[PDB]
């Protein structure tokens, strides 16, 4: 009983224990591979099943093709919408840092929440996701900085 | 088996708490995908 057209679109945890969070739009499950390792999700009855992958990005989508593709703007604060383990969501804002490799530049957030926090969604002023947290580097002092990774829609 | 619960909606949030620095990292990415610091 739903109006035809009618999603539950939202942030969800990855629970199996939360192991990870995704972001459900336009009817794709989108978290990161590291979370679910491509494996199959239950949603109440629904089963999700993957769609599309990649180990080296660290991303995996459910349902359907990868759906978000706004971009940091390299200028902006974003915030995390942080969804760890036991705790409520809850919005972090803060200016992201750099990670440069060899091949470009990414944007990084030195936000720091347990390994069950991968795959909550960063997000611009528009509310739009520009990409997931949870892949990046434990620096010297112990503190985790997290690139943010966006998918190709 | 893992399953999916809903969280909450994906919203900014007027006045929220702002923290940590803005580090420029040279990093690499493996095949694996893992990110790693480059030595100097």
């Amino acid at each position: 009983e739903v109006k035809k057209g009618e999603t539950t679109d939202g942030v969800y945890r990855v629970m199996t224990t939360q192991v990870g969070v995704g972001v459900m739009q336009e009817g794709v499950f989108h978290t990161m591979w590291h979370v679910t390792k491509g494996a199959a999700l239950r949603s109440g009855e629904g089963r999700l099943d993957p769609y599309w992958g990649d180990v080296k990005q660290d991303l995996v989508s459910y349902c359907g093709p990868w759906k978000l593709d706004a971009a940091w703007d390299g200028l902006s604060e974003v915030q995390l919408l942080a969804v760890p383990p036991g705790e409520r969501a809850k919005n972090i804002q803060t200016l992201p840092g750099i990670f440069k490799t060899k091949d470009g530049d990414i944007g990084a957030v030195a936000l720091d929440y347990p390994a069950g926090t991968s795959g909550s969604p960063i997000l611009d002023k528009c509310g739009r996701v520009i990409g997931l947290y949870g892949n990046g580097v434990v620096i010297k002092n112990g503190s985790y900085v997290s690139a943010i990774t966006q998918g190709k829609r | 088996d893992m399953y999916i619960e809903r969280a909450g909606d994906i919203t900014w949030e007027k006045d929220a708490e702002v923290t940590g620095n803005s580090p420029r990292l040279d990093v690499a990415l493996d095949e694996s995908g893992d990110f790693s610091l480059v030595e100097e």
